[PDB]
DNA sequence: TAGCGTCGTAAATCATAGAG
DNA sequence: ACTCTATGATTTACGACGCT
């Protein structure tokens, strides 16, 4: 059957938005460590990139509706 | 603050995005089987046949490269 | 320089998981 | 189940750099 499309684990989110919040003033991880983060969350580097592309304008275009989430992290 | 301020943004006179058309993308399909690669003249033809500049031609043909790569990572594991 | 190639991404849009 | 909308994925359009 094909494989469905899934929201990622409250881990692996974890883990995203740790890095992402911890290099926020430039959230760009290289090849490698895409792969490294790739293997944190048991996805796939394409996935990782397709989450930092939406997460990157999602934030910017509402930086108050990721405030506290910015803080918690 | 502004922490986005270092990030890369697209240049306020890029074109605005327009998803093309079912029709418009089945024939591009068609067009790259037949060679992936396009010259000058088959990019015009094309062009004018599906009301889209060269420039969108050229680029699509370009991203559908990126694609085919891109499905291609993603078996070879 | 002109001009087409790849790589990586921005921003908009899609598809449908999943949450009420 | 049945909307809605959140989120991962896909599609246009380019900038930066490669080479001839």
């Amino acid at each position: 059957a094909r494989r469905k499309r899934r929201n990622f684990n409250k881990q692996a989110t974890e883990i995203l938005n740790e890095y992402f919040y911890s290099h926020l003033s430039n959230p760009y991880p290289s090849e490698e460590a895409k792969e490294e983060l790739a293997k944190k969350c048991g996805i796939t580097v394409s996935q990782v990139s397709n989450w930092f592309g939406n997460k990157r304008i999602r934030y910017k275009k509402n930086i108050g509706k990721f405030q506290e989430e910015a803080n918690i992290y | 603050n502004n922490p986005a301020a270092n990030w890369l943004h697209a240049r306020s006179t890029r074109k605005k995005r327009c998803p093309y058309t079912k029709h418009q993308t089945l024939e591009l399909e068609k067009e790259f089987l037949f060679n992936m690669y396009l010259t000058r003249d088959r990019r015009y033809e094309v062009a004018r046949l599906l009301n889209l500049t060269e420039r969108q031609v050229k680029i699509w043909f370009q991203n559908r490269r990126m694609k085919m790569k891109k499905i291609n990572k993603d078996r070879a594991k």
